[PDB]
């Protein structure tokens, strides 16, 4: 039993056309890694960095920069 | 009094079309839409196809439901003529008129027939180009349309490979912007929906919508700001399969992870 919504008596759309492709489902469909091309950014979610010695592996503190001298 | 097909696309109006729909489908459903097709020159025929605005019960049963009402000289022959149908438009209810073929024609001439073969294969652009008509002509009737048949139009790019990217704008489902099992959002929303480094097509391949939206994979970008395509299919990796690409947009099924699980977490 049809919906019909509100009228649908109305149309006279058409849009002709033809220009596209068209094979059989007997081929390539199934069986692929989904997980093409590795891209992916968000927000900063924040993660500890510096405990607090400055010199983890060289400098956890940045030292290197300004370093936060307090100026 | 005149066969309704042989007139011209202005000869029969906007009521006759639907009145004449509930006739070659055995019903009396009205058609969301349609498109009346008359070809000339070397092979003349008349086309002429609708789109349902309900999916017959008999129509996924173990009886064909698929197929046109073979028509040749402006006499009928038989119905359910399918192979003027691919297996994604299967949908399709209409009739097909053709002055080149014998009168004598029958099921298995339609099969093997070279001119059958492009008849179909030229009916399958009428249809899909009629599909995203009906997209653009009224999104609530194609929303109906996509709640009955959609899981048929699905199939879509497994048959016409190289035309994937047109049924992929068709594609709608549901995702993490909205909780309705309602399947709105198209890949045509999201690419404008699209944010700052999220140029990766998040999806979820699951057997169930409930299992699938309890899962989660989907919090994990949630909490982000990612939004992740809700599939409930049975054919929803064999789809995915193919759909590894769109746009230059790389799909990414979530209950699998990479190297983008990496960086965004």
């Amino acid at each position: 039993k049809k919906i019909e919504v509100e009228f649908d008596k109305g149309q006279r759309t058409d849009k002709y056309g033809r220009g596209l492709a068209y094979i059989y489902a007997d081929g390539k469909m199934v069986n692929e890694a989904l997980v093409r091309q590795g891209l992916a950014k968000v927000a900063y979610v924040y993660k500890p960095n510096n405990t607090h010695e400055q010199h983890l592996r060289k400098s956890e503190a940045q030292a290197k920069k300004e370093k936060l001298n307090i100026w | 009094a005149q066969a309704l097909w042989t007139r011209n696309k202005s000869e029969i109006t906007d009521e006759e079309y639907k009145e004449f729909y509930k006739h070659i489908a055995h019903d009396f459903n009205d058609p969301l839409t349609w498109s009346h097709n008359r070809v000339e020159g070397k092979q003349e025929y008349t086309s002429l196809l609708y789109i349902p605005s309900q999916a017959p019960w008999d129509m996924w049963n173990r009886d064909h439901k698929h197929g046109l009402k073979l028509y040749v000289q402006r006499v009928f022959i038989m119905d359910d003529a399918e192979q003027f149908m691919p297996n994604y438009l299967r949908f399709v209810r209409g009739l097909i008129d053709s002055s080149d073929l014998p009168l004598n024609v029958s099921r298995e001439i339609l099969q093997d027939s070279t001119v059958t073969r492009n008849l179909r294969n030229a009916l399958t652009k009428r249809v899909l180009q009629m599909l995203e008509k009906l997209a653009k002509d009224d999104a609530e009737k194609y929303q109906t349309f996509w709640q009955q048949f959609g899981l048929v139009l699905k199939e879509g790019p497994a048959e016409d490979f190289a035309n994937q990217e047109a049924i992929a704008k068709l594609l709608r489902f549901a995702s993490t912007h909205t909780d309705s099992s309602a399947q709105t959002v198209s890949l045509e929303d999201y690419v404008s929906r699209m944010k700052e480094g999220q140029e990766k097509i998040y999806y979820i391949t699951a057997d169930s919508y409930a299992a699938a939206k309890s899962s989660p994979h989907l919090e994990l970008l949630r909490k982000k700001g990612i939004e992740v395509l809700l599939l409930s299919d049975r054919i929803d990796e064999w789809m995915m399969n193919y759909l590894t690409e769109f746009d230059g947009k790389p799909f990414q099924s979530v209950s699998k992870v990479d190297e983008s699980l990496e960086k965004l977490a």
